[PDB]
């Protein structure tokens, strides 16, 4: 377990000490102390393939189960949240999934849409990173990485916000994006500049191929 | 509940981004009609929403 | 209050008076609720009823 996570972790230098030190002291030239977040923020940033770059979304490293003894290891060495996990040894995939949607969709357009977008999908920020889609996101690292603060994005404590809303957004997120849209072909959820180019390239050309075709040159 | 709650200090993190209004106790909580109206109308103000970092 | 309950003694040989349902579930009008349930109670065609 321990041993195990000191393993995959220090003695498995491919990954930690290169960039936060054996002790997780935390080197100031390239990165962080890593000494006060919690095991969630661990899985948040392996499972999702967040790994060491030279960072957009890649495959993961880790995957047989050692994102557990990482997770642990770091615990172990300084506290913080911890993953919400299924009464019976595995991680809730479901029992996380709320009722409510009104609320949940509310708090969506206060808080989560100013960035990513009002329909989640990916959003412009200023000088480089930008919001991610959260197409490809999955319920347990949503609330995750909401409880742990990743880069650029604010840290948000389960103290301010209660469970039932992170359960409530969770259910508004899933519902939204996983819908058929009952409109036709979507036009990536964004505003009527692409409404405008689709105008212009199929309704202008149509258009005119149909008057060529009606008129005569001469 | 009541559509807006009290605000205490140790509620907050490191890079928190919080959105508050006014409050005004006088206004009282969501249940009567003239408390519901007054609540919706300080909701519907331009100049209102104040950003706590 | 808007609506109030009728007592047979609250009459006279000669008087008349409007009626409406009332469906005590619904409560007083003191929430937002209540407040349109009688209001949709009053906002009825085939509600009012006259006795006299
Ligand atoms: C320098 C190469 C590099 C290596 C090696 C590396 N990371 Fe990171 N990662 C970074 C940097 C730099 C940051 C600081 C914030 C950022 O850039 O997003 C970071 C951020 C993080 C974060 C989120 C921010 C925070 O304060 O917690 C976590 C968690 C994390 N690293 C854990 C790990 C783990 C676990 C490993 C071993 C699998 C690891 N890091 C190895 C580059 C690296
Ligand atoms: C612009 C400020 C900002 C706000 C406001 C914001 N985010 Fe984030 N968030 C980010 C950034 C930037 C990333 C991606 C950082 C990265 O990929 O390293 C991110 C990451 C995410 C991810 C992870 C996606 C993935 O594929 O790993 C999700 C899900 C998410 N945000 C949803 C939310 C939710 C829920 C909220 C409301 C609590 C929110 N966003 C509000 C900046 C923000």
């Amino acid at each position: 377990s321990s041993a195990l996570l000191r393993t995959g972790k220090q003695l498995f230098d491919t990954s930690c000490v290169s960039c936060h030190g054996a002790n997780l002291q935390g080197v100031p030239d390239h990165g962080p102390s890593l000494i006060g977040v919690g095991e969630a923020a661990v899985y948040f940033q392996v499972s999702t393939g967040r790994m060491p770059a030279m960072a957009p979304r890649k495959d993961p490293i880790f995957d047989e189960a050692q994102i557990d003894a990482i997770g642990a290891y770091v615990q172990a060495n300084g506290g913080g949240p911890t993953v919400v996990r299924n009464p019976d040894g595995s991680i809730a995939t479901q029992s996380l999934r709320g009722n409510d949607l009104g609320r949940g969709g509310d708090l969506f357009r206060l808080n989560c849409a100013s960035c990513h977008n009002f329909t989640g999908k990916g959003g412009a920020l200023s000088s480089g990173k930008y919001a991610p889609d959260l197409a490809p996101a999955n319920e347990q690292q949503i609330l995750t990485a909401m409880l742990t603060g990743p880069q650029n994005m604010p840290k948000f404590s389960n103290r301010q916000l209660s469970f039932e809303a992170k359960k409530d957004i969770i259910a508004y997120v899933k519902v939204a994006t996983e819908a058929r849209q009952p409109g036709g072909y979507l036009l990536g959820g964004f505003g009527p500049a692409p409404e405008g180019m689709a105008m212009w390239i199929i309704g202008m050309v149509a258009a005119i191929g149909l008057a060529l075709w009606i008129g005569a040159r001469s | 509940g009541p559509p807006f709650i009290k605000m205490r200090p140790e509620d907050m993190d490191a890079g928190g981004m919080e959105t508050v209004f006014p409050w005004r106790e006088s206004d009282g909580d969501g249940t009567t009609v003239e408390s519901h109206h007054k609540l919706q109308e300080i909701a519907m103000g331009i100049r209102n929403p104040v950003m706590l970092i």
